């Protein structure tokens, strides 16, 4: 029925450019308050941009002399044009009807824009090796981009007691990342485990067993 | 600008609560203020505007009220599709600002981590950096102070943590953190040791071990 | 003969933004300094115009027009603006030769649980041309189900209320606003300053 639907994120470095696309079904764009709101990773909701109906546009101060809002009323769609990206840019953005107001009564579902300078690389994978009833083991999944990686353990037959943790984004624009199981302490060195990570940008799979250490 | 602050995340509750949400606003914008909720992986979607005015659709268990620069949000009798993220927003203003946000999730007993602590790997070391990893498994609450010390020095500035998500088998946290260190500066210290603070803990926990002694 | 100023500033009822009042003026003696010298408005701005040398200017006819607005709007009342006032309730011309009066207006306009007379247009198609006045009230037709004059969802009713309440933040507080707009033509100049 009604519909908005984002498309053209993803990868950029800085300084580059990049134009996001709002398809709307039912809503005519060209009749309504049309805004972009954006959310930063784990952060909160920054409005970005408005076009009336009648023509005039506003922007946050954050991106007034790079972005550009606009419209296809042949089309139906709005546009971002986002220039001089910088890498505080990276965000999941949000097109949205604003019903008068900044009142944000629809929202599409959102296309995401990583603005990185870092290069792809695959991740090392090193052993959290258990230690002299429960024991605790783990990979730590180090120096990858872009986003994701995934992590199995024993391939797939190993699943209760798991927690892959949210990556944490390094000083070196790399991912790093841990993914540990706690296991009885009786089957360490009966029982052999091993972390199975694949990070499909960089076409990389790695399976590392963790064992105790001598 | 003006700024929206809400209380700190997490708010837990059980289905059946009557969970209220504040919402503080720098300086007065009448009753211009809205609410909306959000999922994760989801767009947000909107609950009440102007301050109290129920959005068509929502149920009838939100209400809204305030004025001025105090502002709340009410769930009656919270239902188990009412666990998310409530984010306030003033509108009607020449630049629209949100709140951080809050988010309400699942109530249980208070249970304590249990805390492991990983050297890094002779792996690792090899290459010219080390990790090391500090454990904290199926806590509840989310609130949990990792302390590092190297040679009992406190380290701040050179660890990053990252919890998963709230459990859905026993809605418990799990943590993680990473003290890095360049491999010259590892092995210039001999004791290394994180302290895990928590409500579930009599005593803050202490797990340790020296570096190179098996 | 006095321009009747006072019916335009001294009523104590101003129009909604929407449906701005107009009188126009004409075959009167105007002093303006009355108005510019009593220092009750927080803003004062002409344009085109010295406010003290209009006393000795003549005009074919002057356009009063007033209505109210919220603090914060008033920045809208001005040659080349943009937003909800200046795009969709009243427009000036890029070559506006007038005044912009404006006050505070909080004791008489303000409603304990809103004053829910004074609205605004919140949707148009389309900018107003200048000194256009615009009080349809249409249904306004967001999606492409035409409304058939029943409100709906994407079938929004043009106007809002400010609901004007006490309220400690100023620019949300109601200011009563008066443009004067000065019309010269080829024709006799009916609306005199007292020097001339
Ligand atoms: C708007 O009115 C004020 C005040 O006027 C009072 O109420 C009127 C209905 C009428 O009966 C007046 O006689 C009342 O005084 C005007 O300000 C007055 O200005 C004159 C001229 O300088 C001065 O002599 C008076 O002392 C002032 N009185 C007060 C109470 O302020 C004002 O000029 C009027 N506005 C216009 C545009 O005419
Ligand atoms: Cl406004």
């Amino acid at each position: 029925e009604v519909q908005l639907v984002e498309s053209g994120g993803g990868l950029v470095q800085p300084g580059g450019s990049l134009r996001l696309s709002c398809a709307a079904s039912e809503f005519i764009v060209s009749r309504n308050y049309m805004s972009w709101v954006r959310q930063a990773p784990g952060k909160g909701l920054e409005w970005v941009s408005v076009i009336y109906s009648g023509g005039t546009t506003y922007y946050a101060d954050s991106v007034k002399g790079r972005f550009t809002i606009s419209r296809d009323s042949s089309k139906n769609t709005l546009y971002l044009q986002m220039n001089s990206l910088r890498a505080e840019d990276t965000a999941v953005y949000y097109c949205a009807r604003d019903r008068g107001d900044y009142l944000f009564d629809y929202w599409g579902q959102g296309t995401l824009v990583t603005v990185s300078s870092a290069s792809t690389k695959g991740p090392s994978v090193f052993p959290l090796a258990p230690s002299s009833g429960t024991a605790a083991l783990g990979c730590l999944v180090k120096d990858y981009f872009p986003e994701p990686v995934t992590v199995s353990w024993n391939s797939g037959a190993l699943t209760s007691g798991v927690h892959t943790f949210p990556a944490v984004l390094q000083s070196s624009g790399l991912y790093s990342l841990s993914s540990v199981v706690t296991v009885p302490s009786s089957s360490l060195g009966t029982q052999t485990y091993i972390c199975n990570v694949n990070h499909k940008p960089s076409n990389t799979k790695v399976d590392k067993k963790v064992e105790p250490k001598s | 600008d003006i700024q929206m602050t809400q209380p700190p995340s997490p708010l837990f509750a059980s289905v059946g609560d009557r969970v209220t949400i504040t919402c503080r606003a720098s300086q007065s914008i009448s009753s211009w203020l809205a609410w909306y909720q959000q999922k994760p992986g989801k767009a947000p979607k909107l609950l009440i505007y102007k301050a109290s005015s129920l959005e068509s659709g929502v149920p009838s268990r939100f209400s809204g009220s305030g004025s001025e620069t105090e502002f709340t949000l009410t769930i009656s009798s919270l239902q188990p599709d009412d666990f998310a993220t409530y984010y306030c927003q003033q509108y009607n203003s020449y630049f629209p600002t949100f709140g951080q946000g809050t988010k309400v999730e699942i109530k249980r007993t208070v249970a304590a981590p249990s805390v492991f602590i990983f050297p890094p790997s002779d792996e690792q070391l090899k290459s010219g950096t080390a990790s090391v990893v500090c454990l904290l498994n199926n806590f509840y609450p989310r609130e949990a102070k990792v302390q590092w010390k190297v040679d009992n020095a406190l380290q701040s500035g050179n660890s990053q943590e990252s919890v998963t998500e709230q459990d859905s088998k026993d809605s418990t946290y799990s943590l993680s953190s990473t003290l890095t260190l360049s491999k010259a500066d590892y092995e210039k210290h001999k004791v290394y040791a994180c302290e895990v603070t928590h409500q579930g803990l009599s005593s803050p926990v202490t797990k340790s071990f020296n570096r190179g002694e098996c | 003969n006095l321009c009747p100023f006072g019916e335009v500033f001294n009523a104590t009822r101003f129009a909604s933004v929407y449906a701005w009042n107009r009188k126009r003026i004409s075959n009167c003696v105007a002093d303006y300094s009355v108005l510019y010298n009593s220092a009750s408005f927080s803003t004062f701005k002409c344009y085109g115009v010295s406010p003290t040398k209009l006393n000795d200017l003549c005009f074919t006819n002057v356009y009063a027009d007033s209505f109210v607005i919220r603090g914060d709007e008033v920045r809208q009342i001005a040659p080349g603006q943009t937003g909800k006032i200046a795009d969709y309730n009243y427009k000036l011309p890029d070559d506006f030769t007038g005044c912009v009066i404006a006050w505070n207006s909080n004791n008489l306009d303000s409603k304990v649980g809103g004053n829910y007379n004074y609205l605004y247009r919140l949707f148009r198609k389309s900018n107003l041309k200048p000194f256009e006045r615009d009080i349809s009230t249409e249904i306004y037709q967001a999606g492409s189900t035409p409304c058939n004059g029943v409100e709906g969802f994407n079938c929004y009713f043009p106007l809002q209320s400010y609901g004007f309440q006490p309220t400690n933040g100023v620019g949300y507080q109601p200011y009563r606003v008066v443009v004067l707009s000065f019309e010269l033509l080829h024709a006799p100049a009916t609306v005199c300053g007292p020097g001339s």
